C-alpha cells in the first residue's frame, strides 16, 4: 500500500513503555 | 470527528434505567470513552474503549457498541449519579474530541 | 494520586501569561500529560499534550503558535505558556493523565485536575 | 515554512550524483516526504517516498534498484541520492511534504521546493 | 494510472469563468488534488480531495467530481491566475500519477 | 548551543506585565539561569534552574519551561527592574553560553 | 552490525569524482564515521555523523546518508587523497564495527 | 562578601597581559570560579574554569593555548595570564563563582565582580 | 598532540604480553581511550574500550577474559595486558582517542596512533 | 583490601618469559609494589608505584596496570629469579595489606 | 621536577614589556621563585612565593601563576635590567631545582 | 496477553521428535522465548527472539513462528531433555507474562 | 558466573520480609534485573524490574506499593522489601538477568537463580 | 533533603519481628546510617552505609535498601532494643540531616 497516511499517528501511545 | 449526544437532558428518578446515546460522524471503530462531571470539579474516567470500565468505578456503569453508535447504559440510578457526562473519541489519526455532554436530572 | 494546577487569573489580551500543573501521588515522568479547556455554554476541547519526555507536542488547530506546553520531569509540574491571549481563550483549563495501556494506541484521561479560571477581558 | 533543496549539478552518464534537502520552519520530524521530478514538455512525475523515519520506501518503477531515498530527522534534510544516471533523467527535482489528514489514506502534496536541475549529458 | 487533462490550453481574459477538466483512466473515488505551478517556480496546493479548499487560497477557486470524471472551476479569473494546472490522484493501491497539465493565457 | 531572545528591546511601564522569552538552538532540559545586568555593574543571578529563584531575589521574578522554550514573567515591574536581562544555559555535556539580552526601558 | 563497502577497489584520475557507498546490515540510525589510512600510517578522522566534517578536513570531502545506506564523495581527487577510506558505525547499543575498507587507486 | 578583579589597562597586540581577581568574604577554597568577557556590542561570553583545585582547567575554543587561568587558594586570587593578545579581545573581562548545588551537575554563576576593562590597541 | 605506543614483538602462543599507549600533547585524563586492531587481509577491529576513569570497560566477544585494558591517567599511558595469545592474535595494534562530543550517544575515534606490531608464533 | 595472586606456584626455566598476576578486591588505583623474598632473607622492593622501578634492579622486571588488575612480567628469567614475589597495595586510605606470594621455580 | 624557561632569549628595548614565562614539569603549588643574575655577579631574589616582590626591588617587577604555569611581567624594562633571570622551585617534598635561564638584551 | 501453551503433557521416548506449540491472545511480533526448567532448579533460556538461539545451547532445539502461533522443536530427544518447558513474551508495551509450561515425560 | 538469593523464610500474614539477591562473576551494576514467582500449581509470574541504575521500577499489578525492589550496585547485591504479606504470596522467588540486546527493546531472561522459598502462613 | 521515617510509633512484644522504614525525599544512593537513642543518653550508630554492621551491634539488627527506600529490620526484638531509632543521609554533595525517629514502645 503506497497510499497510506505517512503522518506521525498523532494518537499514539504517549506512556513510559516499560519494555 | 464531531460527535452529539442525545438526549441533552434526561429527567429519572433514584433506581431508574439510564440510557446516553453518542454518535460520530465517522467511524472510530472501538476508541471511546465516557466521563462524569459533578458540578464544580473534574471529569472522573468511567469507562474507556466504550466496554470495559475504569478500575474502581461501581459495576453499575456499563456499555457497548461499535462504530458510529454507542450506548451507555446505568442500570439502577444512584444519588451520586446525578452529573454531566461527556463522550469522548480517540480515533486512530483523529485528535481527541468531546460532545456537548448531557445531564442527569433528578425527576 | 492527586493532580493540582495553578496560574490563574484575568488579563487583558495581548497578553502573555503561564499556566502550571503539580503532581503528586505517582511516578509524573512516566505519564503524557494533556491539558483541556471546559468553555462554558459549549463541551470540552483538546489544548496540547506533552510526549513523556518534551520531545512531541501536539495543539489544537486553534492556538498553534500560541500556546507553548512544556513539562520540568524533575519537579514533576506542567507548564502552558500561553501568548497573545484573545477573548476566546476565557475557559477553565484542567490537566489530564493518559492511562496506561498495552497496546501502541493510548488511552483516555483517567485522570483529571481541578481546574483553573483563565479569564481575558478588557 | 521553508523546504529548500541542493546538490544539482551536471555530471556524465553512468556517475553517481547526491541531493539534498532542507527543511525549515516548521517540525521535519512529523512529515513524510516525496521527490517528483519535472522534466521539460512532460508533466510531474513521482519518484520516491519516505515514511517518516526510513522506516518504508517506495519507488518508482523506472528507477527502482538505482535510487536511494533516506532522511536525517536531526537535521532536517532529505537525501536522494542517484546512482548511474543516465539521459533520461534530465529535469528539476522537488521535494514535496504530505499534509496532514484525519484518516488513514494521506493527503496530497502541501510544501513544494523550488526544486534543482539535474542534467545529465555527454 | 494514466492521466490526462482537458483542453491543454485555454485563452481567457481577467474576470472571466474558466473550466478545466480532469479525467482518469479509471475510478479513483474522490482521491484527487489539483495543483498551481507558476513558471519559474514550484507548484501549490489549491484543492484537495477534488472537493474541498486548502487554507489560505483565494475562494474563487472550486471543484468537484467524483469516479473519472473531475472538474476546476474559477469564478472570476484574475491576473494573478495566469499559470499551469494540474490534476493529481492517489488512490487506494496506485500510486501518484499527474496529468501532462492545462495552461492558462491572456486571451 | 545557540541561544536567543526576543524581544529584544521590551518597552513597559511602573506595575506592568513583562515576559521574556529565551529559545535555544537544541535540547538544555532545565538547565538554564537568568541574569540581570544594569548598567555600570556585574549581572546578578535571579533564576537558575529555571524555576528556582536564588536567596534575596524579590517574588516578584518567576520562570518557567522546558527543553527550548523558556520565559521569565516579572508579575509587577518596579522601578528598580529596568535593567538588561541574560538567559544562559548550561547543559550536560555543553558548555556555559548566553543569549544576547533583552533591554527592558521605559515606556 | 556488519558493515560493507562497495566498490572493494575502485581506480579514479585526478580532478575526477568519487563516491564510496557504505551498506549496514542494520539501521545505524545517523551514528557513521568515514577514515582515511594511508599505508604505513594511522587512520584519521574525515567525516563524523556521516554527514559533519571533522576539524581541518578540506571541505572537499563530502558525506551523506541515514539508515542502512551511505556515501563518501571526493568532488575533486587530489594527488594526496589517494588512500585506503574505512566505515565505522557506532550505534546506540551496538558496538564499534569496521567495514573492509575501499582503495582509491590512481588510475 | 565582594570579588574585585584588577590588572586591565591597554597593551598592543601580541603583547602578554595578565588579570587578577581577589576574593574576600567567603571560603575562596571551595569555589569553582569562572572568567567571562562582555564586549560592547556582544552579549557575554564564556572563557575559561578553574576546578576548585587546579586539577581541571576548561577554556572556550578560541582561547586554547593563548590564556591560562590558574588560582591560589591561599591568597584568595585568581589568575588569567593572557598570551599573544590580538584585538579581537577587546572587552570587560568578569569574574563568577559557581553556586553550591546539591548533584554533580554544577550549578549557574551569582557572585559575579565588577568587570576589569582590557583594551587592545595600536 | 600525539599518540604513540610500545611494546609489540614477538611472543609464543599461550605467553602473555603488555602494550602501553603514552599520550601527549593534550590532557589524557578526560578521553575515554580505545584499542584496535589491523590483521593484514582484513579490515580493522575493535578490542576494548576505557571509560575515562577506570569504572567501566567493554570487550570484543572473543577476547573477554584474556585481554585486560586499563588506564594510568598520572602518567598519561594506556596497558592492554594480553593473556593467553594465540596465532589469531597476529595483528597490529592502534590506540584511539574519543572525540568530544556535545550529547551522551559519544562519538568517532579522532586521534590514532602509529601501532605496534604483535606476532604470535613458534 | 583482600590481596590475591595467581598462579600461586609457576615452574620456569632460564631464558623463559614469566608473568605473576595480582588482582585486588578493591580499586588501588596505581599504588602497588612487587617484592622478592629469597629463602632465608629479607624481601627487597623491585618495582613501586606499579610501574616504575626501583634503583639497581635489573631491566629485566617490569611492572604494569591500574585499578584491581596487576602484573609483574620478567623479560629472561635468570638464575638468579628464583625467589618468593609479593604484591603489596598502599591506598589513599586504606593500611598495607601484601598477597600470599607466587613461588618462581626451576624446571 | 624539571623546570623550563622559554623564551631563551627575548630582545626587547628601553620602556618596552618583557614577559618571561617558566613552566614546571609537575605541580610545585605556589612555590617558586625568581633570580636576575647580571654577568660577573651574584644572583639576587626578586619575586619568592611566585607572587611577593623582594624588599627594596623597584615596583616594575611582578609575577603571577600557580601550578605548573608561572610568568614574570616587567612593565617598563630599564638600561640596568637587562640580565639573566632565573627560576627556582621549592615544593613541600621536592628539592630546590633551577630553570636554564633566559637573556634580555638590547634590541 | 495471556499464553496458553498446548498440549498440556507430552511422553516421548528418547530421540524422538518433540513439537510444542505456545499461543498468545494478542500478536507479539517476534517477541516471545522459551525456557527449560529441570524440577528443583531455575529456568535456563534456550531460543530468544522466537528464531534465534542462546550462546551454549544444544543445536538440537528450534523455534520458529510470528504474531500468535509459536511452536518448539526438539529434533532429537535426548535424556537429558526431560523437563518443563516455558514460554514467555516480551512485547513492545505490555509486561512479561508466561505461560502455563508443558512437561515432557519419559514414555 | 552465577546468581544466587537469601532472606526467605515463614512470616505470619502482614508481616515484611525482606529478600537478597548477590550477584558474582559478572559486572553486576551493568544489568537490569528481575525477580519473578513461581507458585506452584501455576505457570511463572513476573514480580518486578530493577533499571540497571535504580531509576525505574515497574511492579506487577497486584503488588503495587506492598513490594519495593532496590538495588546496590557497590555491594553487588538485590533487595525486594515485600510488606503487607498475604496467603497469597506463598510461592519461590527467582532472580532474572536482562540478556544483553542490540536495541532499545530489551530481551529475555537469561541468568536464572536457584530461588527462595517464602512461605506465608498462619 | 527531607528524611521521613514511618511508622512514628511502633509498638511490638519481646521476640517480635520489628521493621522501621526510611524514606528520603531525593534519591541518597546507599550513604544512610540508623542511630538508637535510649531515653537520657546519646545516640549509638548501629548500621552504616545502610547495610553494614557497626562492631559490637548484635546481629539481631539488619539494614536493606537503596535510593530512597529503606528499611531496619530486627530478627528478635529484646528486652533491651526499646528506644528511639532514627535515620541519617550523607549523599555526595548534601550536608547531613536526621530524620524524626520512631519509638518502639512494649505492648
Amino acid at each position: 500500500d503506497p497510499n497510506a497516511n505517512p503522518n506521525v499517528d498523532p494518537n499514539a501511545n504517549p506512556n513510559a513503555n516499560p519494555n | 470527528i464531531q460527535m452529539t449526544q442525545s438526549p441533552s437532558t434526561l429527567s429519572a428518578s433514584v433506581g431508574d434505567r439510564v440510557t446516553i446515546t453518542c454518535r460520530a460522524s465517522q467511524s472510530v471503530s472501538t476508541w471511546l470513552a465516557w466521563y462524569q462531571q459533578k458540578p464544580g470539579q473534574g471529569p472522573k474516567l468511567l469507562i474507556y474503549e466504550a466496554s470495559s470500565l475504569e478500575s474502581g468505578v461501581p459495576s453499575r456503569f456499563s456499555g457497548s457498541g461499535s462504530g458510529t453508535e454507542f450506548t451507555l447504559t446505568i442500570s439502577s440510578l444512584q444519588p451520586d449519579d446525578f452529573a454531566t457526562y461527556y463522550c469522548q473519541q480517540y480515533n486512530s489519526y483523529s485528535f481527541w474530541t468531546f460532545g456537548q455532554g448531557t445531564k442527569v436530572e433528578i425527576k | 494520586v492527586q493532580l493540582v494546577e495553578s496560574g490563574g487569573g484575568v488579563v487583558q489580551p495581548g497578553r502573555s501569561l503561564t499556566l502550571s500543573c503539580a503532581a503528586s501521588g505517582f511516578t509524573f515522568s512516566n505519564y503524557g500529560m494533556h491539558w483541556v479547556r471546559q468553555t462554558p455554554g459549549k463541551g470540552l476541547a483538546w489544548v496540547a499534550i506533552i510526549w513523556y519526555d518534551g520531545s512531541k507536542t501536539y495543539y489544537e488547530d486553534s492556538v498553534k503558535g500560541r500556546f507553548t506546553i512544556s513539562r520540568d520531569n524533575s519537579k514533576n509540574t506542567l507548564y502552558l505558556q500561553m501568548n497573545s491571549l484573545r477573548v476566546d481563550d476565557t475557559a477553565v483549563y484542567y490537566c489530564a493523565r493518559v492511562r496506561h495501556s498495552s497496546s501502541r494506541h493510548g488511552s483516555a484521561f483517567d485522570l483529571w485536575g481541578q481546574g483553573t479560571l483563565v479569564t481575558v477581558s478588557s
